[PDB]
């Protein structure tokens, strides 16, 4: 490249990241954060622990 | 081995280098422009003699590619532009002297030091000076002695060079399979493409004239005019049936009349338009200038200019010991960067220059899609025409109305029209026969139909028979009067500016039917016209890839080239000069002479 800051635009370094997501039969290890809710005492109610 | 499909690669790879390696060079020149100072000067020569020889060699391999089967257009002509053999096929003494009769002269040109004889250690330059004795002169004899003057000390050690310099080039024509070098400088007046589209050097010969002949009784009406003027300031000095005087014209060698207009005012009462006052009141600084006349190719319907251009690119004030070039420049330094070199003042001719600059800008930036050998005009009368045509619209009073930088009320009548139409056509027509027979001398001096004495008196001759200017004192063969000029001794084809004009006003009554505007051409305005955006765009982005027959197919109507606009356009002029010289006989003959 000849890459400079008095290029165009376009003409600029871009720095670019390509994310894959791959399945395979053996068990996931990457997954997203899981929401945790506060716990409420002496209420009836329904839990997800 | 097959040699077409090889060739993608070879011209991807040389494209791939000079790229960067001109973008490098053209950063050189506007650091060694922007900055004056000798640490600019050796990196710029580096810069350009690295670019050079880098290009000979890839124009030394583009001999071995057989251009006769390559059917595709662009890379044929890509081919042929890089075949070009330039002047690298003479002997080393031949080649060495070319460089060293153009280097001579070029500095003899600019040597130019004429001092009066009564008092000889006063000499002037082609500089201020010299060249303001005849700017605005109300007198006989300091014009034709300095005219003499400058066609002396100058005029007389430059046929020496020129002749050998004709003699040389046409011997490299001929060595470049060329009859003779009209034909080169013809060559970009050609294409033979598609059928229908297919063009040659020797048809333009002919065609020049034939378009030239519809607007010489215009010409011959103006001429009277501004003899009947001159012998209105100048009495007893003009013969009313000849012709005008050589040093009278208003210039150094009278190629426009722009300095005759105060001389020859059609009516004083009624002022020009001017709104320097309507600035300089309302505080438009540079910046303000700018950015008001940015806002005209967004009404067009261009597309709105890149960031970066304002910081790469410096306006105005060079202010302090760090000194720029004033020279209006718009650099298009290649991997997409433009930048500007001017030196912005608050001034009518200011906002016109700033318009015609950033309308060269926006053609650079629209034929950018073509590749870097390709990043070009067809011919050398497109770019100004573009560039004309803005300052043009900008000069209509109705877009300064618009933009509020004129009062509303304006009661603008025929006469202040007429007025301005008379100082525009004393510009924009009359140095058209100028033009047309410079060219035809050069064309006829180097096509070797006359011998080297038969140079200057047919010169002269055809000179009065066209124009309408004498000699002030008979001139012998020592003499060279066409030498003494820019555009003759640094190797200049001087043909762009009669095509271009002619492209100018075409181009505006294209828009003009593609505006939906009815009136005079004069008053025609393509502001918020964004159908005349596109119908521009179509042929701005071409570049050098379509042909110039096909470059005149998405504009104009026809590609035909007929002086229709022209007489259009300066029609109330025309009307009202036909009423001015009822009795002055309309045009001249070329008998008559001030020495005689």
């Amino acid at each position: 490249y000849g890459f400079q800051p008095t290029y165009g635009v376009g003409y600029q370094p871009y720095r670019v990241v390509v994310l894959s997501f791959e399945l395979l039969h053996a068990p996931a290890t990457v997954c997203g954060p899981k929401k945790s809710t506060n716990l409420v005492k002496n209420k009836c109610v329904n839990f997800n622990f | 081995s097959t040699i077409e499909e090889q060739a993608k690669t070879f011209l991807d790879k040389f494209n791939h280098e000079a790229e960067d390696l001109f973008y490098q060079s053209s950063l050189a020149s506007w650091n060694y422009n922007t900055n004056i100072t000798e640490e600019n000067v050796q990196n710029m020569n580096n810069a350009g003699d690295k670019w050079s020889a880098f290009l000979k060699e890839q124009s030394t391999l583009a001999q071995m590619y057989p251009l006769q089967e390559i059917q595709n257009l662009t890379v044929k002509l890509q081919l042929q532009a890089l075949q070009q053999n330039g002047s690298s096929v003479l002997s080393e003494d031949k080649s060495k002297r070319l460089n060293t009769i153009l280097n001579t002269m070029s500095t003899i040109y600019s040597t130019g030091k004429v001092c009066n004889p009564d008092n000889p250690q006063e000499c002037l330059l082609l500089e201020p000076g010299l060249n303001e004795i005849m700017a605005n002169s109300l007198d006989y004899n300091e014009r034709l002695w300095a005219w003499e003057s400058w066609r002396s000390e100058v005029g007389k050690q430059l046929r020496p060079l020129y002749e050998e310099y004709v003699v040389l080039k046409n011997e490299m024509a001929r060595a470049n399979h060329y009859e003779d070098y009209g034909d080169y400088w013809r060559g970009d007046y050609e294409v033979n493409g598609v059928d229908g589209y297919d063009y040659s050097r020797g048809q333009l010969i002919e065609d020049v004239e034939h378009t030239f002949e519809e607007i010489k009784p215009l010409y011959e009406h103006l001429h009277a005019y501004v003899r009947a003027k001159l012998m209105n300031a100048y009495p007893s000095y003009i013969s009313p049936i000849g012709c005008l005087p050589a040093h009278l014209l208003g210039d150094m060698w009278g190629r426009f009349w722009t300095n005759l207009y105060s001389l020859t005012v059609p009516f004083g009462q009624k002022p020009n338009i001017d709104v320097t006052d309507a600035m300089v009141d309302q505080a438009w600084d540079a910046q303000r200038i700018f950015k008001e006349a940015e806002k005209f190719f967004v009404s067009v319907g261009l597309p709105n200019m890149t960031q970066g251009f304002w910081e790469n690119s410096m306006l105005t004030d060079p202010g302090n010991v760090q000194k720029a070039v004033c020279h209006p420049t718009a650099w298009d330094l290649g991997k997409g960067d433009f930048r500007i070199l001017m030196c912005t003042k608050v001034t009518m001719d200011d906002f016109l220059t700033a318009h015609h600059e950033m309308g060269h800008i926006q053609y650079d930036m629209a034929y950018a899609a073509q590749p870097f050998l390709l990043r070009n005009g067809a011919n050398e009368g497109f770019h100004e025409a573009v560039g004309e045509i803005m300052s043009l619209s900008a000069a209509t009073p109705k877009h300064l109305k618009s933009i509020g930088l004129l009062s509303p009320d304006f009661q603008e009548d025929n006469e202040t029209e007429i007025n301005f139409l008379l100082k525009q056509a004393l510009t924009i027509v009359g140095t058209l026969p100028f033009t047309y027979m410079l060219e035809k001398w050069r064309w006829m001096v180097f096509k070797g139909e006359i011998p080297k004495d038969q140079w200057m008196k047919k010169w002269w001759e055809m000179k009065r028979e066209i124009v309408g200017v004498v000699e002030p004192v008979p001139h012998d063969e020592t003499y060279c009067d066409p030498a003494s000029l820019f555009h003759v001794s640094n190797d200049y084809s001087f043909i762009r500016y009669y095509t271009r004009t002619l492209y100018q006003f075409q181009f505006q009554e294209a828009l003009c039917q593609a505006a939906k505007h009815e009136g005079p051409l004069h008053k025609c305005d393509i502001s918020n016209s964004t159908e005349a955006g596109q119908k521009l765009f179509n042929m701005l982005r071409l570049g050098k890839s379509e042909p110039w027959t096909l470059a005149l197919e998405n504009v104009v109507g026809a590609k035909n080239m007929n002086v229709r606009p022209l007489l259009n356009y300066f029609e109330p002029l025309f009307t009202w000069l036909k009423d001015q010289n009822k009795n002055s006989f309309v045009g001249w003959s070329t008998d008559w002479s001030p020495y005689a």
